[PDB]
Order: C-alpha cells, then structure tokens, then sequence
C-alpha cells in the first residue's frame, strides 16, 4: 500500500526526532558535571 | 558534589539508553519499510510486467 | 575525580557515536524513498 | 561505594557501547539490503 | 535473489534484538548504583 | 537516479564509519578507568 510506506517512514522521522532531543539532554546533563 | 556527580553520569546514561532505544525502533521501521519495497516487486511489479 | 572525568568523557564520545547513527538513519530514509519513486513514478 | 559504583558505570556503559555497535552492524546490513532491492530491480 | 535480501533482513532484526538485550542490561546496571 | 541512490549510500557509510571511531574512543577511555 503506498500510503501504508508513508505511515512506517513517518514513524522513522518521529523516533529519530526523539532521539536527537534524549542525545541533546543527556549532553546538558554532562555539561552540568 | 562527588555523589551528585555519580548520579548525574548515571542520569546521563539513562537519556544516552532512551535515545539509543529510540534508534532501535526506527531500525525496526527500516526492516519493514525494505521488506515492503522488495514484497511489493514481488507481488505488484513482476505479476503487472506479465499481465 | 580523575575517573569521573574519564566517565563523562565516555558518554560524551558514545553520544558522538548516537549522533552519526542518527545521521545515518536519516540518510537511509532518503535512499528508501528514492527506490520506492523510482518503482512508483519513473 | 564509591569504587562499586565507578565500576558499574563503566559497565553501563560499555554495555551502551555493546547495543551501539549492534545497531552500526545493522545500518550496514540495511545498506546492503536496500542495494540488493536497487539490484534487483536494475538486472 | 529474494530469499538471499531475507536473510539480510533476519540478520538485522537478531542484531536488533541483541542491541535491546544490552540496553536493558546497561539500564539495570544503572539501578544497582 | 541510481547512480546519485550511490551518493546517499556512500554519505550513509562515511556516517556509519564516523560513528565506529566514536565508540572505538568511548571503550579506549574506559579502559584507562
């Protein structure tokens, strides 16, 4: 299903988005060190 | 200070964890997102090229 | 004190590591994509 | 405790570092097989 | 061949499955300290 | 086309490498520990 490619891609983009933001916050939490 | 820094690499290493976990599941998504291009060709693609 | 530098160093260094295989994901999606407009539209 | 637990975040995180390069070895099998379907689909 | 991309992507997901092994032991380590 | 499909292939590999030698470090540090 071409949409059914689409729903599993948008999937991707939103973990990727929530790793990035857990990557940035354990860096702050090191600066805090 | 010493303990309070203990506890902020433990902190550190939980959000590191998380995001790591995060990047598993879009490696899942990844897994189905091939398998779906390469069963398409299989299913849609070599049948249509016949027809 | 000596260690716990060496340990945020660590993490640092692994979280280098996070952010390139995040890079990397994003890069694949854009090689998925362009297989599945190659098959769709050309 | 100190030492204890100096030793087990060094251990936590080598453990991180295990799943890291699990996840490395995978996005270079995913390279290959979105190649392979690429392949497929050129011959 | 088709069977020759399905054993790449079995490979990847006991790779996946490995790398959530070691995040949850990593996470466990993390509550002994 | 598939010849620039390659571009994005080989800027995912140089990311994949950049990333080997970022955890190549991390496990050199703690070794020192």
């Amino acid at each position: 299903d071409p949409i059914d490619i689409s729903i599993v891609l948008n999937k991707i983009k939103s973990q990727l988005e929530e790793s990035k933001e857990w990557i940035r916050r354990s860096n702050k939490i090191l600066d805090s060190i | 200070q010493a303990r309070s820094d203990i506890e902020k690499l433990k902190e550190a290493i939980r959000d590191t964890n998380k995001a790591v976990q995060s990047v598993q599941s879009s490696i899942g998504n990844l897994i189905v997102a091939i398998k779906s291009v390469q069963d398409y060709v299989n299913k849609e693609i070599v049948p249509s090229i016949a027809r």
